[PDB]
């Protein structure tokens, strides 16, 4: 069987994992061969003479973006190193679960490459591009200045942990 | 009434939102959490068949026992010396946080910083410090301008050859009269032999404007 | 620095259901190490913003670019072209050098290294704020000194030409203006040879870029011994847990299966200690270059030696992969 | 058995001799390791001064 995820026995040899074909040439004296940290790559075949290569089968990264429990149940899923009813494409990967917006506001989760996500109403979780603030323009010249008139005093806190 | 208004209002605004004095929450926090993962780390068997000594203990002669009691031994060294290296980490963490505090303690409290956002966002004024458990809160006191206002301005004056530049401040003009003030708070003033001294002829500055100045 | 991220599961036993079943004595070690690392994850992103979102405002640079006789257009960005950028940042991304399933099976006849080790639960996360947000932000601050000047740092921007505000620059140095005002051409094109040749002398140069080269060198090399330390046996009969699986019976394969788990457990506790203390270099780096953009970009430091050799005038900040760039302007007699 | 490799190797055979030779080894590297770590934290320290 090939192209599938199966368990394997060859000559006693067990595993679990994809077959595919390459075309590595073996000596006729060599029968497996192993990758950089001793693990059996590739394994001829007894039975029709060739050489097949062995590939895990479990391969990604996924990431759950939750309101919390006393908020709600519902859930959105981050799957990072794919390519895709709510499906939504980032460069962090596919976002599933989420309503793509074009609105721009602050950010609560951060997802990845400048795209976050929150939950807002009905409730629904919303994902969207961070904003970095207003926009603003002063005028440059050559004869004006511009010159305050009144001030305001302000009182701030920082806060400091010693030991 | 400015001020009186503003350590009001510092006061109410630490009343109301509790998620104010995260970072001494957080570090009790990783305290208490890592003593409690050391404790909760016993019931790990590190390949021995059971995780209590006594068990062990009860069902084995010593020679047989002592190869057990070992795994567990190296076990439970290993946990602890993990812990004692984090704390380490910490501990030179908050070092350096400590350190930041003295000197923030030497410069915006016994004086006045020329430092830009140090001791507060705008001009420092200054600075009180005030105890909690495990830290320091500072309330900086800080001045900022508003309500600006444009003019005309030019950057010397032609008085007959020679050019006048101002002696502090910044010459400014309403449309008719000419005037030197101060860069922050808008004050205008007539022009004087003072507020001024003179360098050169009024033909090599570029922007220099013709008036006259009434030097008593 | 990288955020990295690391599966347990699939690094000590691999898709193997005899393991992952002993491993449930050392679990409680295991959430131990992500919680670390995520600490370590969430405070690069934190770190970039001490240094680039002083401001609050984005600020636009003027059309018209007169400024007496200073010449800005190598940093400011260029609009005829993607990305947004200067010419300098442009030399200075150059400079430094740093995949779904299906890419990874195909690409077997040339042995990928990331593939391998994404095969072994290593993870790499992208940062939160974008290189054109960086570049957005560092124009912002741009655009605030060159019309603004020092203003906006402390309340509302207020504008003032810029002949004017190097006057103000010279008085604070402990010389009179009208040396600026009756020099200026001279002095502009002193400044403008500067940058020119200082262009050039980047572009000149390829191994100027040491630092930002060391950190990402330092990061593929601890990964790739992470990765290359799982054909050790720790005292076992083999470096394969399937060698093993297959020649024994399962009480017999306890202790070897044992052996191996306690030496992959050390390794990555070693990798996560090690990661630990250059994150605590990163943040005093970082924390350092936060105070110098505080203190040289937004105002004029009297600090000896701090924003440059000899009086200080002024700082220009660029960005760049992983680090950031100080243009220091010094008068010298 | 022992805290001596000369005793370990004159008393036992190979086989049996590997064993303690292992734990031994063990120990030592993890020894090793502690002092290597230590040493970076009072670098960092220093380098702070
Ligand atoms: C600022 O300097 C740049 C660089 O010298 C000037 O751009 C040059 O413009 C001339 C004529 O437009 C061209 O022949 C050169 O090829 C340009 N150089 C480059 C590198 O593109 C620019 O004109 C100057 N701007 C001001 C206002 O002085
Ligand atoms: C082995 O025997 C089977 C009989 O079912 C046959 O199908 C197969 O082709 C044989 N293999 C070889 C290499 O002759
Ligand atoms: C958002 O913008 C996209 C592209 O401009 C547009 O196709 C879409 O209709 C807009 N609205 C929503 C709700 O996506
Ligand atoms: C300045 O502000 C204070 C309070 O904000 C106000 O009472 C006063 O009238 C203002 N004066 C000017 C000139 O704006
Ligand atoms: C100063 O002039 C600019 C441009 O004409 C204008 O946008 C701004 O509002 C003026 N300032 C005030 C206080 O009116
Ligand atoms: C400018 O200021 C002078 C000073 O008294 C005043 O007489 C004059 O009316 C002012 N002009 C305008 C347009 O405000
Ligand atoms: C300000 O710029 C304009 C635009 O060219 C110019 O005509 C004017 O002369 C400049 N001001 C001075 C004082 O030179
Ligand atoms: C200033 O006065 C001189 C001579 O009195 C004259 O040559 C010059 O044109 C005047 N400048 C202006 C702007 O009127």
């Amino acid at each position: 069987i090939k192209n599938k995820c199966v368990n394997f026995n060859f000559n006693g040899l067990t595993g679990t994992g994809v077959l595919t074909q390459s075309n590595k040439k073996f000596l006729p004296f060599q029968q497996f061969g192993r990758d950089i940290a001793d693990t059996t790559d590739a394994v001829r075949d007894p039975q029709t003479l060739e050489i097949l290569d062995i590939t895990p089968c479990s391969f990604g990264g996924v990431s759950v973006i939750t309101p919390g429990t006393n908020a709600s149940n519902q859930v959105a899923v981050l799957y990072q190193d794919v390519n895709c009813s709510n499906v939504f494409q980032t460069r962090a990967g596919c976002l599933i679960g989420a309503e793509h917006v074009n609105n721009s506001y602050e950010c609560d989760i951060p997802i990845g490459a400048g795209i976050c996500a929150s939950y807002q109403t009905s409730q629904s979780i919303i994902a969207y591009t961070m904003s970095l603030g207003a926009e603003n323009s002063v005028a440059y010249s050559n004869n004006s200045i511009a010159i305050p008139t009144n001030f305001t005093i302000s009182v701030t806190t920082e806060i400091l942990p010693v030991s | 009434n400015q001020f009186n208004s503003a350590i009001g209002k510092i006061q109410d605004s630490l009343s109301s939102t509790p998620s104010a004095l995260g970072k001494l929450q957080d570090v009790v926090n990783q305290n208490a959490q890592a003593l409690n993962t050391l404790v909760k780390q016993l019931s790990s068997n590190f390949g021995a068949i059971s995780s209590v000594l006594n068990d062990i203990l009860s069902r084995l002669d010593p020679p047989e026992a002592e190869v057990q009691i070992d795994r567990l031994i190296t076990g439970r060294l290993q946990s602890l010396q993990t812990y004692v290296t984090q704390q380490l980490i910490r501990a030179a963490e908050i070092r350096a946080s400590a350190n930041l505090a003295a000197t923030k303690m030497s410069e915006c409290v016994l004086g006045q910083s020329k430092r830009v956002d140090f001791c507060g966002k705008g001009y420092h004024l200054m600075s009180f410090p005030q105890s909690a458990p495990h830290g320091v809160v500072f309330l900086h006191v800080t001045y900022i301008p508003s309500q600006e206002k444009n003019f005309t301005t030019a950057p010397a004056i032609c008085h007959d050859g020679k050019a006048h530049f101002p002696r502090e401040g910044v010459f400014v003009s309403n449309g008719t009269h000419w005037f030197i003030t101060q860069r922050n708070f808008y004050e205008p003033q007539i022009i004087t032999t003072d507020n001024t001294f003179v360098s050169g002829n009024c033909d090599v500055v570029i922007g220099i404007v013709n008036n006259t100045v009434y030097d008593p | 620095m990288t955020k990295t991220s690391v599966d347990c599961t699939m690094y000590i036993c691999g898709d193997s259901t005899e393991c992952s079943n002993l491993l449930l004595q050392y679990g409680s070690f295991c959430t131990q190490l992500n919680r670390a690392l995520t600490g370590i994850a969430v405070e690069q992103d934190k770190n970039t913003q001490e240094v680039f979102a002083q401001v609050k405002q984005i600020y636009k640079t003027p059309p018209i670019k007169d400024f007496g006789g200073f010449n800005f257009s190598q940093i400011l960005p260029d609009p005829s072209k993607p990305s947004k950028r200067s010419p300098i940042e442009d030399l200075l991304f150059n400079k430094v050098t740093l995949k779904q399933y299906g890419d990874c099976l195909g690409d077997i006849a040339a042995r990928d290294l990331i593939c391998a080790q994404k095969f072994n639960g290593l993870t790499v996360l992208p940062p939160l704020l974008t290189d054109e947000m960086i570049a957005q932000y560092t124009s912002a601050l741009l655009a605030g000194t060159i019309t603004s000047g020092w203003t906006f740092g402390a309340g509302p921007a207020l504008q003032i030409p810029f002949p004017m505000q190097m006057a103000y620059r010279f008085n604070g140095i402990g010389v009179t203006q009208n040396v600026l005002y009756e020099n200026q051409k001279l002095i502009a094109n002193q400044f403008n040879s500067a940058i020119g040749k200082i262009q050039d002398s980047l572009s000149s140069t390829p191994s100027a870029l040491g630092k930002l080269q060391d950190v990402v060198n330092q990061n593929a090399q601890a990964l790739n011994t992470l990765v290359k330390q799982l054909s050790s046996n720790f005292g076992a009969i083999s470096s394969v847990l399937n060698d093993i699986l297959s020649r024994l019976d399962p009480p017999e394969a306890e202790v070897q299966i044992d052996r191996l788990i306690t030496g992959r457990l050390q390794s990555l506790q070693t990798y996560v200690t090690q990661q630990l203390i250059r994150a605590a270099e990163i943040r005093a780096s970082a924390n350092l270059a936060a105070t110098k953009m505080s203190e040289c970009v937004l105002g004029q430091s009297k600090r000896v030696d701090f924003c440059g050799k000899g009086y200080h005038l002024m700082s220009f900040p660029q960005s760049a992969p992983h680090g950031v760039v100080f243009l220091h302007v010094t008068y010298i007699p």
